């Protein structure tokens, strides 16, 4: 099997993206959450509530003779027929540890069977509501979830961009993410529906561990995707994330133009 | 010298920093503390009349407290506008017939949101109606007819009795007939035909009233490019009612004229009445020698001609008429100032595509999708962007506008310099970043000023237009965020298709349109496009850049919208100080 | 000059078809069984004479809940019909019978066959289906190829329809327009016999996006509805009709000609096993072990090759085969929709796979996915109008005439048509929904319901030719 | 036997509408000429003059100048008529205040109209005509909550329908409810736009807020609201007009696109759907495509429209969506009993005047006359009125029974036909006051072969037959005057004498489901009104509450509609008296003016 | 196909920059596919256009 290299990562920012895609490298947990506060927060089932289910179980649905559908194994919410369900997630632009597109590259590396849209303001992913569940403990618990700058919201998710409140917390018109002596919680669910108690997340990242684990480019931090001087200067004297950017217009401009131009490119 | 962004070159305003009354600098505000819709003089206003329009028509309407789980729109600050560049202005201060003359150099400012609304805005509105309602022919063709099968000399004489004639006609009267239905003359006051020609001699024979005056309108290097086109012929440029256009659509036009200068002929030239040369008339008006600002639309989104989708962007380029003002003649200090044309021609070209097509034809709702496109118009943004990579160019490339050799290589250095700088700004101003809240804005931003630096440059539309695409790497690998869930569609199908030349893939820039397949159905990017070639032919020293025709059609003082400054024009409905055309109150009750 | 390079035709179990195939072969201007397929699409319509019969007997005619009203109880109305009541009400009968046409669906058959056959030898088929209620029709090349157009099948089969009952009832004049409104629905007020009893595969001739895009205009629903759920058949299908609809399009020409043919060989129709080699490989992982599947199985057959290091160790690869790169990443990405809704086994997700299949594909070699830019593109409008207010709809709506999927250059709608073909039932408007009549009558068409063995067989009925 | 004529004498206010217009007994055959001064004569035209040189002045270029008429002729050297619209004098219902104007004084004429007041181009009443019929989109409900209830799972429930319809009323013209910063209409622009529901379930109906109900007990008689919520059944139908003003900006096809937009919002918000769940796509294909009804049907290239043009529209959508048939006019007018010619001449109003102004000229052609002295005639001054009475009150007495039940033979049309055609005939003949009123030779062929159609329609309950009875007066008319109409006029009705019962491709089709895309039908005036009016008649005289489309008929029963369906000919005469308030004006946006 | 293959082998047989695609596509095909038609183009049938 050939080996993934996921993407170029000459320097901390790269680096940080390439360990949030590799599947191959475990996202360390930062936070326990208990049963029922984890699903009152994704706010689609609560504790003990029977699983819904949009189709019969996979095994009654009489599925065709198909040689190529035996060699994908069904997921188990798929073999049960759960509801397809979606978790909404937001990254500020300010030095989060996992941002929109890398949420894209991760989920397509990471978990089986999904459906997953990237905006500039929020990041879906839709799957059969077991096997979303179980991918919600990686996005809620884990070091890509900075409760004060990655935050679920189902709807009226507008904050992403704007500028962080006195606490240095990102906005959310229906404020359901909160500070409270310290710590980050959830005093309404992702829906913004009540919650019988609040969900506790913990502290923030300090702003240095933030610049540290950090997978966007900032150029107020001296960090830009593009530095002074790197227009029209040659590959070498560049980021690599700009080489490989060069590239992939040059190779889709003649490629398109011509396919056979690219050959030996 | 600061960016336009945080001082506007004359008056010095602060566009970003009027907003919240702090410092954009800092990446702190507080939020949930502006009373809701409260802060809105508009929202608040149209939450007491929509109390009103209940309790008199027996349904309820706008209600801002049924906003999703209890929390009102304006939890954050509800942005006010300045329009771009407005101080910067020192022409144009005629009266037009939608409001007195201007004063160049006025400020707009403090706009709401809902002011910049196509559905609230009557001078985007008349924008379009005005391209629409154009019916554009050569007369040569009926002119021959008349001689040739009718046996009557054509001369300037005989051409001013039939333009007289179909100036009564057009809109309010009838010439020919007895006991004969008119129009009210109030309700198409907006309504009249006029005429253009190469012919200088013909010209000065010709009542002026009728004239779209070429050596008047234009500078005189265009009005020689213009006259050297159009040549020794006749072109009718005709403008049926607003109302007309309001009944139904924009392919009214070329059959209305064709019904109304048909009569205009037969009565100018004593035809009787049914005799076979008739049909020659119509004919040559609706098909036999004809231009029309849009083209027709294939069945899924069936038009005829003349709807926002079928007009080309160098149509839409064109019909702008920013190419020939003191602004953009002489704006970069006395020199021709491309980046005045770009801005200006976009601002029709992003509102009509957008907000007059793509939402109020291909989709819609009450929101216009507003504050997507008032971004590229407003607080010197997109200005200070594009004005940077221009002074980039010149100063790295020791040389004017127009004058970069077209290499991709130097599209992509310009490119990666312009996008630099975007995010540059973007990223050292919270303030800014929270302005333009919606990624599209700031993606569609970098790639507009890239392209239009590009453009302006090099003078090539379609390398202007390829360092629109891109941005997406730039601006993606830099984010980690683009725009709205289906914006790069058109970006990154175009990294490819711009110098493809497959069947439905390659087609020069000035003739692509919104029904180009890849541009058929996102905001954000037309308009730019628009921009950019009408600047890029601004540049290499031309007086449009696609059609001349249609320079010439809409060079006329009798445009209900001034095509020559439209962002102040948005502004000044935006202040509910635009009077449009197609209003009925001559034959409705008092209000 | 030919398109002489050997290609191995495998099958969907893995196992292989036809050795030793030149790629000229399986285009569709050579092939015969992908030519007979758009011969089929031309020349078949169903003949719906229940839905005739009911529209004559209640006035339920054409659709949108049109209603021609009879009343037969005017008497019991409380109404005067006379002035001041001088003669009692009596009810009438103007816009309805009662034909029974599906009881003498075997007779009208004969008659139907009998009033298309231009030659008694030339080929014309009517068959009586549903217990009645539906003919299936193909008419013959000689009457087919008369014109220039290709809804001969559909505009013969309705007049033929109209005059042969209203002959073998001998109805009276009232009838005709009735009769017509039976089989023709609201034509000619629309173009389309718009709720009308007369269907074509085919969209109306006048809903095309450009020249060429007939055999575009097909939704994946109707595809996997005829191939009834057999992932990669619906996949061949698909793939094959949009080659011929390229083909049309002036696409499959000159210095793209190889590039396009690759792609309808190496994704719709398994080209040495690329597809299922991938899909088993991966089966078990996500759409980046696909990714990874691909690029390893470009690496293994030579056609891409480490073009340059990077200071970091990050690689840029190079196209040995440009065209043949493009077509390993069309067969990855319908592998990697295989996988990915396979998995959930709901097709939601395909829009999601489309995109970030190619978009991990470029960050992982330097090399441009797809149509260069076309996959992105159809992944970024595919996703949007499948899960937002604007437009569009569930994946199987879509097709290679819809404005939002039209671009790639057809290797978008394969992947609908494999993704629409392993959900479970998690659309309301699935298969059954806007397909049952298609599947059910053109699904017994054993060309149309499984075509990879029947190009594979035609292949090699002419591989030495080449 | 015959009363006497009602152009002559109307029945309750007793004005003579012919003589009205010469102030001379019209059946004398005398005028003099010449001698009124020309345009001077007109109000209309002497005040469009002063207005013209204030016009002229203002923007420097000259436009109406009746001294242009040709070789110093000014129009006006006859009488420039004036007109009273036909039956107002007959009306006792109606009198509720509209959205356009207060409550109409049932039986109150509208006389004296100058031919300019009744112009399509300068009358706004007919222009909310159509902007109504055109911004309407109707939608089955059905598919959207099935949607919700198995793919999202949660329950659908009166409770939510009404907060459904709460949140779309809020957002169909003005607002917003999930987004932060976000742009909304003044709703002052928008006042006009709205969204209702009906069914045919009756508990259903009584637990929804009846705001946003379109009441089928309440608007039509039990005999019509029986068969219509039979034909409803157990489900519910959305009734959602977007703004006029938006339509003005664009086309009908927009209407469909507009509600695809906000009732997808409406859903997500009452539903409390993630933003960017895939079950969103299924609410704008519902609403565009999946389970919905349109006033017009897509047209050709040469003519290319996307839905909800007016060229798209079914004769029988027309016929449909006149509110005349549940008036107690056409309920019990006619002595106690139905009356299917008042139908008739009201559904054939805005019939002609929207196919022929608002479609043939302000799409097709086009100018400044509207074509308007063409279609004034066919619901002015009771001339056609008299004519189809004639016709009706004529077989009543030979067949010896009511509406809608003579035999629908061939020979019983071509007898009322040809009595018909001898009645109009006779008193143009014998009046030349009446024949110079419509100097036009189209108005009077055209009136006299409506005539014969609205009696055989109302006489047997049969559409086509009475359209077949149109056509036939073409020999009955030539063959009498040696003159037909216009040019072009007897293009449809030379072909149509053998289209009406052929079964070829584009010829055969049942006259409900014609329209202005019917190739014969695709050019001339004169015509469609008149069909729709004996396809609504029709129905009406055999006992239906509809002719083609029960959705439409009740779509159409809905008092905030800016224009009064029910009474036509009236609201056209309120416009001509500039007394009908349109929707659509942008005022709350523009200078004081 | 007539369009395609005089665009493909005018770029091929002039070696043309990758400037000219655009340009020799207009030349055959005119406004096509902003327009359905190949309006104004150099490629011309008896037969109206597919959508007429
Ligand atoms: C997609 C298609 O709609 P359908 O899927 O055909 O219903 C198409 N609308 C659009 O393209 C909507 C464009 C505006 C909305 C997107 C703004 S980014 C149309 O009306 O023909
Ligand atoms: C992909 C490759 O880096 C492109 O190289 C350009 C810089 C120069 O192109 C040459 C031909
Ligand atoms: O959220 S989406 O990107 O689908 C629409 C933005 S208006
Ligand atoms: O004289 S014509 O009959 O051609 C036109 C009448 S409006
Ligand atoms: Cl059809
Ligand atoms: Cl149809
Ligand atoms: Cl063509
Ligand atoms: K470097
Ligand atoms: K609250
Ligand atoms: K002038
Ligand atoms: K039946
Ligand atoms: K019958
Ligand atoms: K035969
Ligand atoms: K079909
Ligand atoms: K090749
Ligand atoms: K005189
Ligand atoms: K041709
Ligand atoms: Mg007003
Ligand atoms: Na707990
Ligand atoms: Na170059
Ligand atoms: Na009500
Ligand atoms: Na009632
Ligand atoms: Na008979
Ligand atoms: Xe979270
Ligand atoms: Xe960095
Ligand atoms: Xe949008
Ligand atoms: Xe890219
Ligand atoms: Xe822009
Ligand atoms: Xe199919
Ligand atoms: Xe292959
Ligand atoms: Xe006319
Ligand atoms: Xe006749
Ligand atoms: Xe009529």
């Amino acid at each position: 099997v050939y080996q993934r290299q996921f993407l170029p990562a000459d320097d901390r920012v790269t680096k940080n993206r390439k360990k949030v895609v590799d599947p191959s490298v475990k996202l360390e947990k930062i936070r326990t959450l208990s049963d029922k506060d984890f699903l009152t927060l994704i706010g689609h089932r609560h504790l003990g509530e029977a699983y819904r289910s949009v189709n019969p179980p996979l095994a009654e649905i009489g599925e065709p003779e198909d040689p190529i559908r035996e060699l994908v194994p069904p997921t188990e919410g798929a073999k049960a027929g759960d509801r397809v369900c979606t978790i909404i997630m937001t990254d500020s632009v300010y030095n989060p540890p996992i941002a929109h597109y890398t949420r894209a590259w991760m989920y397509h590396n990471r978990f089986r069977g999904i459906d997953n849209g990237v905006y500039s303001g929020r990041v879906t992913l839709e799957m059969r509501e077991r096997d979303l569940e179980e991918a919600c403990r990686t996005l809620f618990e884990t070091e890509i979830c900075d409760a004060s700058r990655d935050q679920v919201r189902q709807y009226t998710c507008t904050g992403h961009s704007c500028r962080l409140d006195p606490d240095g917390m990102m906005f959310d018109p229906i404020e359901r993410c909160i500070m409270s002596g310290g710590n980050v919680v959830y005093q309404k669910d992702s829906f913004g529906n009540p919650v019988d108690t609040p969900i506790n997340m913990g502290k923030p990242l300090s702003e240095e561990e933030l610049i540290e684990r950090t997978v966007v480019y900032r150029t107020d931090r001296g960090e830009p995707m593009t530095r002074e001087g790197d227009p029209g200067a040659p590959d070498e004297e560049v980021r690599e994330a700009l080489q490989w950017s060069r590239r992939i217009q040059w190779l889709r401009m003649l490629g398109n133009m011509v396919p056979d131009k690219i050959k030996g490119m | 010298p600061k960016q336009l962004f945080l001082e506007s070159k004359n008056s010095k305003m602060n566009s970003i920093e009027m907003k919240y009354g702090q410092d954009p600098a800092i990446n702190r505000a507080e939020f949930h503390v502006y009373g809701g819709v409260r802060q809105s003089k508009r929202k608040s206003e149209a939450w007491e009349a929509a109390k009103r329009i209940t309790k008199e028509r027996g349904i309820p309407n706008y209600n801002p407290d049924l906003h999703l789980k209890g929390a009102q729109m304006g939890q954050k600050v509800l942005q006010t506008y300045r329009i771009t560049g407005l101080d910067r202005e020192w022409a144009g201060g005629e009266d037009t017939p939608a409001h007195k003359g201007w004063k160049p150099g006025t400020d707009i400012a403090g706009l709401e949101m809902d002011d910049l609304n196509y559905e609230n805005n009557p001078a985007m509105q008349q924008c379009y109606d005005d391209m629409r309602r154009t019916a554009i022919n050569g007369l040569s063709i009926a002119h021959e007819t008349i001689e040739r099968r009718f046996g009557k000399e054509v001369t300037p004489e005989t051409i001013n009795l039939y333009f007289e004639m179909l100036n009564h006609n057009i809109g309010a009267g009838a010439i020919m007939m007895e006991h004969t239905a008119e129009t009210n003359p109030e309700l198409v006051k907006d309504s009249y035909a006029k005429c253009f020609t190469g012919n200088d001699e013909l010209a000065d024979a010709l009542d002026q009233r009728f004239l779209i005056d070429i050596n008047k309108m234009f500078p005189k290097y265009q009005a020689d490019q213009i006259k050297a086109e159009v040549g020794d012929r006749i072109f009718q440029v005709a403008r049926i009612p607003t109302m007309a256009v309001r009944t139904s659509d924009g392919g009214l036009s070329r059959a209305w004229v064709g019904q109304q200068a048909s009569l205009a002929f037969l009565c100018a030239y004593d035809i009787p009445a049914g005799d076979a040369v008739t049909s020659d008339f119509v004919f040559t008006i609706k098909h036999g020698d004809v231009v029309f600002m849009g083209t027709q639309l294939p069945y899924r989104r069936a038009q005829r001609n003349n709807s926002a989708g079928g007009i080309a962007l160098g149509y839409y380029s064109d019909c702008n008429q920013t190419s020939r003002t003191p602004e953009a003649l002489e704006g970069l200090d006395g020199g021709i100032d491309p980046v005045k044309v770009i801005v200006e021609a976009l601002t029709p070209g992003c509102v009509i595509t957008d907000q007059g097509w793509l939402h109020n034809y291909l989709a819609g709702g009450s929101s216009g999708w507003s504050n997507y496109i008032i971004s590229v118009y407003t607080d010197e943004v997109l200005e200070d962007y594009g004005y940077h990579g221009a002074i980039y160019a010149m100063d790295k490339w020791k040389c004017g506008v127009g004058e970069v050799p077209n290499t991709y290589e130097n599209m992509m250095t310009i490119a990666e310099e312009v996008s630099r700088w975007s995010q540059k700004n973007y990223d050292e101003y919270p303030g800014l970043m929270e302005a333009h809240f919606g990624g599209s804005q700031r993606y569609s931003i970098q790639a507009a000023a890239s392209g239009a630096a590009v453009g302006a440059m090099t003078g090539d539309p379609d390398l202007g237009n390829a360092a629109w695409h891109y941005n997406t790497p730039l601006c993606k690998e830099h984010y980690l965020r683009l725009g709205f869930y289906g914006h790069d569609l058109q970006d990154q199908q175009n990294m490819g298709h711009t110098y493809s030349y497959r069947s439905d893939q390659g087609i020069p820039y000035e003739l692509k349109g919104p029904n180009y397949p890849d541009f058929a159905m996102n905001v954000g990017h037309m308009g730019g496009y628009i921009g950019i070639i009408a600047g890029a032919a601004h540049a290499r020293g031309a007086a449009y850049s696609t059609n001349p025709i249609i320079k010439a059609a809409f060079a006329d003082p009798n445009l209900q919208f001034d095509f020559r400054y439209p962002r102040r024009e948005f502004g000044i409905g935006g202040l509910r100080q635009f009077m449009p055309a197609g209003e009925r109150d001559a034959v409705i009750p008092p209000h | 000059a030919y398109l002489t390079e050997k290609i191995d035709l495998y099958g969907d179990n893995g196992k292989v078809l036809e050795s030793d195939i030149p790629l000229e072969a399986v285009t569709p201007v050579q092939n015969p069984a992908v030519r007979e397929l758009a011969s089929i699409f031309k020349r078949s319509v169903a003949v719906n004479l229940g839905g005739a019969q009911k529209a004559l007997s209640t006035g339920h005619y054409a659709n949108e809940y049109i209603h021609f009203p009879d009343i037969p109880n005017k008497d019991k109305l409380g109404i005067k019909s006379s002035p001041g009541g001088k003669y009692p009400p009596k009810s009438v009968k103007v816009r309805t019978m009662d034909l029974p046409l599906v009881d003498d669906a075997d007779d009208i058959a004969a008659r139907l066959k009998e009033r298309l056959q231009v030659n008694p030898d030339d080929g014309t088929e009517v068959r009586v289906m549903k217990k009645g209620n539906v003919l299936y029709v193909k008419i013959s090349e000689q009457l087919a190829n008369t014109g220039v157009e290709y809804t001969t099948a559909l505009t013969t089969t309705a007049q033929a329809m109209t005059d042969l009952v209203m002959e073998k009832y001998d109805l009276d004049f009232h009838a005709s327009p009735l009769v017509h409104c039976a089989f023709y629905g609201r034509y000619p007020q629309t173009y389309e016999f718009m709720g009308g009893n007369v269907i074509s595969l085919l969209a109306a001739s006048c809903a095309n996006e450009g020249p060429g895009f007939a055999m575009r205009n097909i939704m994946a629903n109707h595809i996997v509805a005829a191939t009834r759920k057999r992932t990669l058949e619906a996949v061949a299908l698909s793939s094959t009709l949009e080659a011929i609809g390229h083909v049309e399009m002036g696409d499959a020409i000159g210095r793209w000609r190889r590039w396009q043919a690759l792609v309808h060989a190496c994704q719709g129709l398994n080209a040495n096993n690329v597809v299922y080699d991938l899909v088993k490989e991966a089966g078990h992982g996500c759409t980046g072990d696909v990714v990874a599947a691909t690029v390893g199985r470009a690496l293994e057959d030579g056609i891409i090759s480490v073009k340059k290091t990077l200071p970091s160790g990050y690689k840029f690869y190079t196209a040995n085969d440009p065209s043949m790169w493009n077509a390993y990443v069309c067969a990855g990405l319908v592998a990697a929709v295989i996988v990915n809704q396979g998995a959930a086994r709901a097709a939601q997700g395909v829009s999601s796979t489309l995109l970030y299949f190619n978009d991990l594909i470029e960050h992982e070699t330097g090399l441009p996915h797809a149509g260069y830019g076309d996959g992105m593109g159809n992944g970024v409008s595919f996703s949007f109008f499948s899960h937002a207010i604007y437009g569009g709809g569930s994946p199987g709506i879509f097709s290679g005439n819809h404005i939002v999927t039209r671009h790639s250059k057809g290797f978008a709608i394969p992947v609908i048509a494999a993704a629409v073909s392993l959900d479970s039932g998690t659309a309301v408007y699935g298969p059954e929904a806007t397909s049952g009549l298609v599947g059910d009558i053109f699904g017994e068409v054993d060309l149309i319901r499984r075509p990879m063995e029947a190009i594979a067989s035609a292949a090699a009925e002419i591989k030495d030719k080449f």
